[PDB]
């Protein structure tokens, strides 16, 4: 059975340690996958408020958890350690995630 | 295309019909929707003891920390 | 007190692999996904309520 | 000299640096693609360890491993173009498939 007490939720924002220079990032693994063990492998989406929007990069909004306007990197997403994962920042309007996953979709070839 | 025919207990069937007629869906469509969640829990639970499992290996241990180097890649 | 429900043949067989895997009947899981289908219509009861009553 | 990796292709990845290698599966597009060394391909790492499950879809040596691996799509990460140091192979149709599937279930995709 998934542990969902402590771990991060599929559509929060996260503050995520990129080690070893922490940054934000949308948490886009099923939370079904959660064991509530340390090494098991999240899939996040860097959240970057210099980089330029784009259609493959759905902006992200202080109401869902960042400073300032930002934009997701769903390029860059990546499967990180669940220990580099420090704090909750935000959850994101489920639009942002829908735009997240269909940045997703296009970016992985995936149908359709 | 082509249906089939399990057979269960007549409460279990009432059952079912509830939940079919509940969702405005027929009991077959409900049945499929049923499995897919089933395959999806199933599939799930096989990573998670995979995993749990895996932590025991080193070889394991020592593959993901290689592959953590990646970690701060395009930042 | 027992019968027969119509599923496509697809369908059986997801069912049957998910009997097998879970190491019980096909009636037994039924009865499982029954139960499982109830509860998030408990649930999906008490949302739209509160959508109505609002 | 720049990798060219095409989608579907299984690519010996540098770790750590641009010592440590390790196979791994192309899944991000080549429209993305564009020269950069800092560029980000998407791939997912092929381990000959980890034990299969439905969601670590089988890898033949035919497609470029060694050994019987599976591609571990919950590691599905991405890298740094520069990283890519020699095309292995190419995976079969089917079990690209099996990698987009797994991939679906696991980022919650509709």
């Amino acid at each position: 059975g998934p542990e969902l007490m402590a771990e991060p939720r599929r559509g929060d924002l996260w503050l995520v340690s990129l080690g070893a220079k922490h940054r934000p990032a949308v948490v886009v693994s099923v939370d079904e996958l959660l064991t509530g063990i340390d090494d098991e492998l999240v899939v996040v989406v860097p959240v970057s408020s210099s980089r330029s929007r784009t259609p493959l990069r759905p902006p992200v909004a202080p109401s869902e958890g960042v400073a300032a306007d930002s934009v997701a990197v769903c390029r860059g997403v990546r499967a990180v350690a669940r220990a580099r994962l420090v704090e909750r920042l935000g959850a994101l309007k489920p639009a942002t995630m829908r735009a997240i996953e269909n940045a997703l979709t296009l970016i992985l070839g995936l149908p359709t | 295309s082509t249906s089939t025919t399990i057979r269960v207990s007549t409460q279990t069937r009432d059952r079912l019909a509830a939940q079919a007629r509940e969702r405005g869906i027929s009991m077959s469509a409900l049945l499929t929707e049923l499995a897919a969640q089933a395959e999806r829990q199933a599939i799930f639970r096989a990573e998670r003891e995979a995993s749990h499992a895996e932590t025991t290996t080193q070889a394991v241990r020592d593959e993901d920390r290689e592959w953590e180097g990646t970690v701060g890649d395009g930042l």
